[PDB]
């Protein structure tokens, strides 16, 4: 992963039980965007019709 | 399922699936490795006198 | 728009037969049996017969003389 | 919780009545004895000292331990 | 950028974390001083004294690197890929005993102690008890939501028992098993039990007519009895066994 | 009316194994065959095991079925089968 | 198609042939060129229907008019498909064969239907033996089996008038051949000659069965199957997967081989082949069948191409697999989704979030309704390709079908009716279900990645019900006791712990405020810190009047801190409960209090407000963690250096021979567990009182802000202990063994931890992890097995009309009081009325539900006990009436009528039951009084000897505490004859002993004041040559059996008391004489030549662990017998010896005048902690250790197990710390004490030595005595849960969590016409639940019957 820059402090409980509270500053530069990439397969079998 | 005294070197005490199958899927340590009959055989420093 | 349904279960109590009157009432406003007795606010008819249940003006026995009521008002409209 | 929190309680569980278990187990407490409860010998007043209460010599007290090694 | 919560630490012994977050604090530390003298751009001798004094660092260490064997134009590449933080290591069991750290944090200009006052970003005040900062190596598992978020309104069905079946991801409900049904059983709840395992799942003709009536706007649901109690039926009359439904 | 006894351990013990029922068994069968109908059987007795290791903990701990009017019928199949003669099992065979 | 109960019995055959719709004879399925069905085989189309709907085979009508018309061509009625999936065809076998079932399963019914063990029937249906049938009257009887020589010969025997058959053929003679009536009267007469009482129990049995198998329909040959019917096509299918590869089910497979085997066989007997032939033919029918049926109790499997054995019919039946327990009940539901749920503090408690997108795929069917309506799309196709576009106005919509409709939200594992709450919606942009923050307590739910489903509710009754039943606001009460379930968790009470504490100088220092309202003006602009002790004017609203609330302005001496919190709390609220630290216990007895006070809209709506400040004043302290927070004591290295030198000390002494390896290993132990615990004390004394800060003065110190310090105060997170790991040293590893090691780890996290003792930490996390690995995959089986047996149990009656209930006290162990009583009698209502102590009164009438303000009356006039209703003496039929449940619920109120209590009650047992520890685990001679308050004696028989001092002369005499009040402050159970010192009834001082006695040994002191000697006491006989021979002490102490001769034995060990002369005084009221007689070792000390004194030592007489896990609550409730039964007394009266020693010697116990007999046989290998010579009352301690509930059924009474029970579990769950209200334990228990027993039936028609249950022959003899007739003694027995579910009514229901087959078969031969009104029963077969809503529709249905 990437390190940024955090901070331990409550903050009006938007990280409750384990949770947290990213900024936006980490959404936009693309620092966790990552990318995923799959294989869609389309046969064309050979019915009886 | 457990961790015996003989694993220090062996076998990662500190890894391990939990869930399921806790030390069933015991992770092969750093520097250790088979045996020549096949058992797990870690590095030592040999020491003479002192 | 109604957070608890308090008022309903100690006006008509058992909390149970509460669900089975409101529903009947929910049913006559949303198919065209009637209309609200409470001044709708643009709630749901699930809400408006809970209401109508706490004002008293909603249980068992007046929605069997409703029944009742419009029972006898048909036949004389058959004739 | 999670799951590593239970585990917590339950190490704590399982070393607390460990720790009870040998703690119950040391006398520290009772009427001096003068003389073992099996074979009569003398307790030495040296052992005496290092726990209040021993019912037993030294001999006997490794006796007894190593039959009830084998549990039974 | 991250507000982690304080209450995580205390319940779960992995202090860990808070050296980590001081330690990288002060390797930031030890960035910036290298991106302000690189940037005010001062001259290589500059720069090999203080990160001459970065690598030498007090206590004994197998590490001492000689900056005066490099040429300056490595010692310049060398500070442009440190700026962004000086990388510092930590074998396992022999890590940075913690007054190596605030040496460390000395050499940069951080506040020893470790935090820092902290002025809150909406109301503008100083949040009182100077809260921790530092840089935390945050992973991103790959758990993401848009492959766990799922929601079937009404999807295929499967063959022998008529039951919602969709594939994509998992696309059908959710399996409403039977400790879900204690649940239900619980709660007065009847009616939302009856339309849990009768008409949403099971009856294939209730489940038409419910959804005929809900695009009517008439919220009823005409139940009749499920399908998987039907081929219940047929398979224990396929043994010898006559069961069968008294009518009154 | 050692296996008898085997039935009276299974009804204390609570359980059995492979090596305590592989001893009480009556000698001179042994075909496997007869040995899985009367294993099965002992399970279908009070004792349900049948074991291989002793236990077993909170993973589903103190389990039991009554299962009264079966361990009557099921000792007397065994005590049957054990005194009388050795009965032939499956087709292929018979 | 309302229809009734459903209906079981055997398959007649020509009821299967009307089941057909024509023979299968074919083995074909398909025809591997045009994949059309082969007729006829396992599939076809003239048989089982057509293949497309309304569509012929080969083709020729093909439109809807035409339905019904069997095409000429291939016969095939033309109809729907669906008619393909529910007609079933048979098969002519052959040969006849046996319903396995009926043959194997366990008790065989044609065993014990034909009065033949079951080896012979094997041998004739295997063709081992021959067997007669009817062979007439010459030589043999009926059930005679033969084998092939004697047939044989007895074919020369008798060649004619004879009957021999062997295969299915003769067990089928065998049973028609059979006549009922007959053996009927045969059983009958040998019931009334044969006097032998296990020879006609079991005489009485066959006849019991056999008149059953009469009354039923059925016919005894039905059970061996001429004709077998073959599953339909559609629930086996052969679909097409793509490749040509068809995925086929089993029975396709079986029926296969069935076929075939039946064709062979005709054509074997077509041929007539020779005789092994045909029979080696019959044989492999007879296993291809019962493969079909069961493919098993055969032996070995018939497994298919794979390895893997071949399902049969009686296996997609069974199982969690089978259609009961994996698709009549786990099914899946259309409407439903699930997500990532997230945190989301800006909701009221009444309102998940949830996504946009979530939103539109639940809600599709009620868009396209409400987009119809306003027009947008005329036809509801393009109303589809509207809300696919993600158009503008689909958002509109579905923000207006989104606004009163409440979804319903549902984590993983759903233990308690909490685990599914509903809640409206609210719309939100992204994919997490953003949840309320309170209500994850409730799910058990931190935020690491938990995923809860939503369902939604169509009907307009479940929205209703998801509205008024199971909406957020409306579950706040933990089912299993009062207290709220919204208990502010982590952030929330963090923030509140540091708002409301004081500092010794901050700003603002003393300076008065106005009000609340300027605290917080000072506050925000900063004049003045949050926390700093000031006089404030409060205005507390106290509500003594009746419904009044009585302003009252003060000066309230407070901080800013208390006050800014106090303008959240409500009204009714006094400003005592604001004003200390607000800890976590603290913050949620305010909303307890709230609860109490106001009722339930204000509770609501403040636990919501003290979530809104609670993260904003949170968020505002900073309150972060850092590195300098964990203070390591100064004076550590000092304890772990002296520790280390005392470890030198037993090092020493073990290698000078001291001292042995365990003990030297068991002081070391204990001198590092010592130094633990004081350096864990010296860092908490370092870190809580640590802050020492300076008003205007010289120095003071407080409880310090340490951030840690806080987060382990509060009760937010952690405690002492995970603070002294992380500062003090950590204790002692513990290897799983159990074993703790002895090598601990002087290190600590703030500190490094080595190789070493990072290592060893391992083996105890290791072991945290595999247990917490099986309990979470096991976490449900209590409550599953306590819901299977308390589940059909439905609060059905408005008020039982009875006044017998349980007597509640608050429980007291030889200490400070436990339990009191305002926690025992807080919702269960009252059964005889109470009088306040002069009874001066009537306090509280009998049908008093006691809600809080009737305890604050019982707690203001000092009641002590309560005689209080409880559901173990309802007397309801098929039910527990209102009141006797009580009130306690999710509401306040009392129980609702129908409300399923059996399923919450095994809920509120059930649910903690995840907070305990699963392993089982072992916790481990003088009276001291603690206070001042009188004494208290009950069963004292005491004598007033000429010493002075008093004894207690009874086994039983428990030594209380009352005091001028009358309450019962303190217990204490007196040994027998403990030298007393007090009054009986007087006063004492406190913290004095009263009582004193013997620790191991027993007296045996007299009775009165007389004249000693001996009789039959002879050395060597009946006493032994004892003596402190260094003191002159003659003891002649009795004799055992293994020392006294074979006449020694008729001996009688003896102590006479003489008067006067030589004569011996009556015993005082009786007449008996004055002596004592002893047994085997009543060790002697004096002898002939003293007066005795009252308290004389005549004799010497020699001589708890609590497991606590949940395994302990699984045997209790099983109620298994201990290992060492307590034994008990059985009749009131006097005491005596028996038949000695056979062995197990026997006691004798013996009336004043009646029933005397009894003697009871004991292990002698055990004390009897009886006298020789006393009268032990019915239900006395004859000997020590658990009593087995089942003789605390038989002797005590019901009342007197129940609180045994509940008393016991109890004990289970407040060790750990775990509270639940007795209601669910007393529930169950009503479920578990259901069966009973007869003694005399007398007027009434059930068997004597016979078992029913308590309701049925509770009603009959009722409506009995109500005539002029007389009752019917019934015996109450006692069943663990996994027995007494085992007895169930209906069979729909036993099919599901018992064993099927033996539920169905048993059904079988019985024909026992179930009916619903079960809850597995109705939730199998898809009605209305009879608990809940339902009810009255239940109600409905039962009017409509009967009339
Ligand atoms: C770990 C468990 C909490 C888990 C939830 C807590 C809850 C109750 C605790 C025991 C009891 O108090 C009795 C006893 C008290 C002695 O003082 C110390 C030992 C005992 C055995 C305790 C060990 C442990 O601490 C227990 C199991
Ligand atoms: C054995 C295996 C279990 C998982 C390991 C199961 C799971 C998926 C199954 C295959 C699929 O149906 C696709 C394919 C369909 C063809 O038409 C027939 C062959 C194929 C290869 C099947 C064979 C087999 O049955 C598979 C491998
Ligand atoms: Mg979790
Ligand atoms: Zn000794
Ligand atoms: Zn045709
Ligand atoms: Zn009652």
């Amino acid at each position: 992963g990437q390190n940024m820059r955090v901070a331990f402090m409550p903050w009006n409980g938007y990280n409750f039980e384990d949770s947290i509270l990213v900024s936006e500053r980490v959404v936009q530069e693309d620092r966790f965007t990552t990318i995923h990439i799959q294989e869609l397969a389309c046969v064309s079998r050979d019915t009886k019709l | 399922r457990d961790v015996h005294p003989t694993h220090y070197g062996r076998v990662c005490p500190i890894e391990t699936p939990e869930g399921p199958n806790i030390g069933l899927i015991n992770s092969l340590s750093v520097y250790a490795q088979t045996n020549e009959y096949g058992f797990l055989e870690t590095p030592y420093r040999k020491v003479t006198d002192g | 728009a109604r957070v608890t349904v308090q008022d309903a279960v100690e006006k008509i109590g058992n909390r149970f037969d509460l669900v089975l009157v409101a529903a009947r009432r929910a049913r006559q406003m949303q198919v065209g049996g009637k209309d609200p007795l409470v001044p709708e606010e643009n709630d749901k008819t699930t809400v408006i017969a809970l209401r109508e249940i706490e004002e008293g003006l909603i249980n068992n026995q007046i929605l069997d003389v409703r029944e009742r009521q419009e029972q006898q008002e048909q036949e004389a409209a058959e004739l | 919780s999670d799951e590593a929190d239970e585990a917590y309680s339950v190490t704590e569980q399982l070393t607390m009545t460990g720790i009870n278990r040998i703690r119950q187990k040391i006398n520290a407490h009772g009427i001096p004895v003068y003389l073992c409860e099996a074979c009569g010998n003398p307790i030495p007043e040296a052992r005496r000292k290092i726990f209040p209460g021993v019912t037993l010599c030294v001999e006997c007290q490794a006796y007894q331990e190593r039959q009830r090694k084998h549990y039974a | 950028d991250i507000v982690l919560n304080p209450l995580g630490v205390p319940s779960r012994m992995n202090i860990g974390q808070i050296l980590e977050t001081h330690l990288g604090m002060a390797a930031k530390g030890i960035g910036d001083k290298i991106n302000a003298m690189l940037k005010q751009q001062q001259e290589v001798a500059k720069l090999r004294e203080f990160i001459q004094r970065a690598y030498d660092l007090g206590a004994d260490v197998r590490q001492k690197v000689d900056l005066s064997t490099f040429s300056d134009e490595e010692v310049m590449r060398l500070a442009e890929n440190l700026r962004k933080g000086m990388p510092i290591a930590t074998p396992v069991f022999d890590g940075a005993k913690e007054a190596e750290i605030k040496e460390l944090l000395k050499l940069g200009d951080l506040p020893t102690s470790g935090q820092i006052r902290l002025y809150d970003g909406r109301t503008g005040e100083q949040f009182e008890r100077p809260v921790t900062v530092g840089y935390m190596y945050m992973l991103k598992l790959n758990h993401l939501v848009d492959d766990k978020m799922h929601a079937r309104s009404t999807g295929s069905y499967s063959l022998v028992t008529q039951q919602p079946l969709g594939g994509k991801a998992q696309f059908g409900g959710q399996r409403f098993g039977e400790m879900e049904v204690w649940a239900l059983e619980a709660y007065g709840a009847a009616y939302t039990l009856q339309e849990m395992l009768t008409v949403k799942s099971d009856d294939v003709n209730g489940r038409t007519k419910m959804y005929k009536n809900i695009v009517d706007g008439n919220h009823q649901m005409e139940p009749g009895m499920p399908e998987s109690f039907n081929v219940l039926l047929k398979e224990i009359r396929s043994l010898g066994i006559n069961i069968e439904l008294e009518d009154e | 009316s050692q296996l008898k006894l085997l039935v009276t351990r299974g009804k204390e013990q609570g359980y059995l194994t492979y090596a305590e029922v592989n001893d009480h068994l009556p000698e001179d069968i042994v075909d496997s065959d007869q040995i899985e109908d009367i294993i099965q059987m002992i399970n279908d007795m009070g004792i349900q095991v049948m074991e291989e290791a002793p236990d077993a903990d909170d993973l589903m701990l103190a389990e039991n079925t009554a299962d009264e009017d079966a361990a009557e019928a099921a000792a007397q199949v065994l005590s049957s089968v054990e005194s009388e003669i050795g009965r032939t099992t499956d087709p292929v065979r018979m | 198609e309302e229809f009734d109960a459903i209906k079981i019995a055997l398959a007649s055959p020509d009821m299967i042939r009307s089941w057909s719709f024509g023979e299968v004879k074919k083995p074909e399925t398909i025809n591997y060129r045009t994949f059309k069905p082969e007729r006829d085989g396992l599939f076809c189309a003239r048989i089982f229907g057509p293949v497309k709907d309304y569509e012929c085979l080969c083709g020729k009508y093909k439109r809807l008019k035409h339905r019904g018309v069997i095409c000429e061509k291939c016969g095939v009625e033309v109809t729907q498909t669906k008619v393909r999936r529910e007609r079933m065809g048979h098969i002519e076998l052959a040969s006849p064969t046996a319903h396995i079932w009926f043959l194997k399963s366990l008790p065989s019914r044609i065993g014990l239907l034909l009065d033949m063990p079951l080896r012979d029937i094997e041998r004739v249906l295997y063709f081992e033996s021959y067997v007669v049938i009817e062979g007439g009257m010459t030589n043999l009887e009926r059930q005679q089996i033969l084998t092939e020589e004697q047939y044989l010969d007895a074919l020369e025997e008798f060649g004619d008038e004879f009957d021999a058959k062997m295969g299915a053929e003769a067990i089928q003679a065998l049973l028609k051949s059979m006549d009922l009536e007959q053996e009927c009267e045969q059983l009958r007469e040998e019931l009334n000659e044969t006097n032998s009482e296990t020879k006609r129990k079991k005489l009485t049995k066959r006849i019991k069965l056999l008149e059953a198998f009469v009354q039923s329909g059925n016919k005894p040959e039905w059970m061996i199957l001429t004709v077998l019917p073959v599953l339909p096509p559609d629930l086996r299918p052969l679909v097409p997967l793509d490749g040509g590869r068809f995925a086929t089910s089993d029975l396709n497979d079986l029926y296969r081989r069935v076929i075939n085997r039946n064709n062979r066989l005709k054509r074997l007997l077509d041929l007539a082949a020779p005789d092994i032939i045909v029979r080696n033919e019959k044989r492999m029918l007879q296993e291809a069948v019962d493969a079909l049926l069961d493919n098993g109790r055969r032996g070995r499997a018939i497994t298919g191409s794979n390895k893997r054995p071949l399902k049969s019919l009686a296996d997609m039946i069974k199982g969690k697999q089978g259609r009961f327990r994996q698709n009549l009940l786990g099914k899946r539901v259309d409407y439903s989704g699930r997500s990532v749920i997230t945190v989301g503090p800006y909701l009221r408690l009444h309102q998940c979030g949830l996504p946009k997108k979530m939103a539109l795929e639940l809600f599709k069917p009620f868009i396209y309704g409400k987009l119809e309506l306003r027009g947008l799309a005329t036809t509801i196709k393009a109303a589809k390709k509207m809300v696919e576009r993600e158009e503008a106005v689909v958002w509109d919509i579905l923000d207006e079908v989104i606004r009163e409709h409440p979804v319903l939200l549902n984590r993983a594992p759903t233990l308690h009716r909490l685990g599914i709450q509903a809640f409206e919606p609210v719309l939100i942009e992204g994919k997490a279900i953003q949840l309320h923050p309170l209500v994850c307590a409730a799910y058990n739910a931190d935020f690491d990645g938990d995923q809860m489903a939503v369902h939604v509710p169509l009907t307009l009754e479940a929205q209703l019900e998801a509205r008024a039943l199971m909406m957020s606001t409306n579950n706040i009460l933990s089912p299993a006791n009062g207290e709220p379930i919204i208990v502010p968790s982590q952030d929330v009470v963090l923030g509140l712990y540091y708002m409301t504490r004081d500092c010794v100088n901050a700003k603002g220092e003393g300076m008065v405020l106005t009000g609340p309202k300027e605290a917080e003006r000072l506050y925000r602009s900063g004049l003045a810190s949050l926390h700093a002790r000031v006089k404030v004017r409060i205005t507390e609203y106290e509500k003594d009047a009746n419904g009044e609330l009585v302003a009252k302005t003060s000066l309230k001496d407070t901080t800013v801190g208390r006050a800014i919190l106090w303008m959240i709390v409500p009204k009714g609220l006094p400003y005592s409960i604001v004003n200390q630290a607000l800890g976590k216990k603290a913050i949620s007895k305010m909303l307890n209090t709230c609860y109490r006070i106001l009722g339930l809209k204000p509770t609501v709506i403040f636990a919501d407000q003290i979530m809104y400040t609670g993260f904003a004043y949170a968020a505002r302290s900073g309150a972060s963690v850092g590195i300098d927070d964990m203070v390591i004591p100064e004076k550590k290295h000092e304890i772990i250096s002296e520790a280390e030198a005392e470890v030198a000390e037993i090092q020493e002494q073990f290698q000078s021979g001291l001292v042995t390896a365990g003990e030297r290993y068991n002081k070391v132990i204990d001198i590092w567990a010592a130094a633990n615990d004081r350096v864990s004390k010296a860092m908490m004394d370092n870190l809580q009182t640590e802050t020492v800060i300076n008003r205007d003065g010289q120095e003071e110190k407080q409880v310090s802000f340490n951030s840690i310090y806080m987060m382990a105060d509060s009760g937010a997170r952690g405690s002492a202990a995970q603070i002294r790991q992380l500062a003090g040293m950590r204790g002692l590893m513990a290897k799983p063994d159990g074993s703790i090691i002895e090598t601990p780890i002087t290190a600590n996290f703030r500190e490094g931890l080595n190789v070493l003792q990072y290592f060893i930490s391992t083996h105890g996390a290791r072991k945290g992890l595999a247990d917490t690995a099986l309990k979470t995959a096991n976490s449900g089986y209590l409550t599953r097995r306590l819901v299977d047996v308390a589940q059909d149990l439905v609060v059905t009656e408005d008020d039982c009309g009875t006044h017998e209930g349980i007597m509640m006290t608050p429980v007291i162990e030889g200490g400070d009081v436990k339990e009191p009583l305002r926690d025992r009698v807080l919702g269960r209502v009252t059964a005889e009325d109470v009088l306040k102590p002069g009874t001066a009164d009537i306090l509280v009438p009998r049908n008093t539900l006691l809600h809080e303000q009737w305890c604050d009356l019982l707690e203001e006039n000092s009641v002590d006990a309560v005689k209080v209703r409880s559901v173990v003496s309802c007397d309801t039929d098929f039910g527990v009436c209102a009141h006797c449940y009580g009130r306690d619920l999710a509401r306040g109120h009392i129980i609702n009528k129908g409300e399923a209590i059996g399923v919450i009650a095994a809920q509120s047992i059930g649910e903690p039951g995840t907070q305990l520890t699963m392993r089982t685990f072992h916790i481990g001679s003088s009276i001291q009084v603690k206070n001042k308050g009188s004494i208290k004696l009950s069963n004292v028989k005491s004598v007033v000897n000429s010493s002075g001092k008093l004894v207690i002369t009874s086994r039983n005499t428990e030594l209380k505490l009352i005091d001028e009040f009358g309450r019962t402050k303190e217990s204490y159970k007196v040994p027998y004859g403990a030298v007393l010192a007090k009054g009986d009834g007087e006063q004492v001082a406190g913290g004095e002993t009263v009582a004193n006695w013997d620790p191991h040994t027993m007296p045996v002191i007299t009775e009165v004041s007389g004249f000693v000697r001996f009789t039959d006491m002879i050395d060597g006989q009946t006493i032994t040559r004892q003596t402190d021979e260094l003191t002159g002490l003659s003891s002649l102490v009795v004799l055992d059996s293994a020392e006294r001769t074979a006449g020694g034995k008729d001996l009688r060990p003896a102590l006479k008391i003489v008067d006067a002369q030589g004569n011996d005084v009556l015993i005082p009221g009786t007449d008996m004489p004055a002596q004592y007689f002893l047994p085997g070792k009543a060790i002697v000390q004096l002898e002939d030549g003293v007066q005795i004194s009252s308290g004389d030592t005549l004799a010497r007489i020699p001589q708890k662990d609590i497991t606590g896990g949940l395994p302990r609550v699984a045997d209790l409730f099983e109620a298994r017998r201990p290992k060492e039964p307590a034994i008990l007394a059985e009749i009131s009266g006097i005491v005596s010896f028996g038949k000695e020693t056979k062995g197990k010697r026997r006691l004798v116990i013996t009336p004043v005048d009646g029933s005397d007999p009894y003697e009871e046989m004991i292990p002698k290998w055990r004390q009897l902690n009886v006298f020789e010579g006393e009268r032990v009352e019915r239900g006395d301690v004859i000997s020590d250790g658990p009593e087995a509930p089942h003789d605390i059924l038989r002797l005590r009474g019901v009342h007197a197990v129940t609180r045994y029970i509940v008393n016991e579990v109890q004990d289970v769950y407040r060790l750990q710390g775990v509270k639940i209200n007795d209601k669910h334990i007393e529930v169950i228990v009503r479920q578990m004490l259901r069966k009973a027993t007869i003694v005399n039936a007398g007027s009434s028609d059930f068997l004597e030595g016979e078992q029913v249950e308590y309701s049925r022959v509770k009603i009959a003899n009722r409506e009995l005595e109500a005539n002029g007739k007389v009752g019917a003694t019934y015996s109450r027995d006692l069943l663990g849960i996994t027995k007494a579910s085992l007895a169930t009514e209906s069979f729909i229901s036993a099919a599901s969590f018992q064993e099927t087959t033996r539920v169905l078969t048993e059904a079988a031969v019985a024909g026992k016409r179930d009916e619903l009104r079960g809850l597995k029963e109705n939730v199998i077969v898809g009605r209305l639940i009879p608990a809940g809503t339902g009810y009255a529709y239940h109600q409905d249905r039962m009017r409509r019957r009967a009339a």
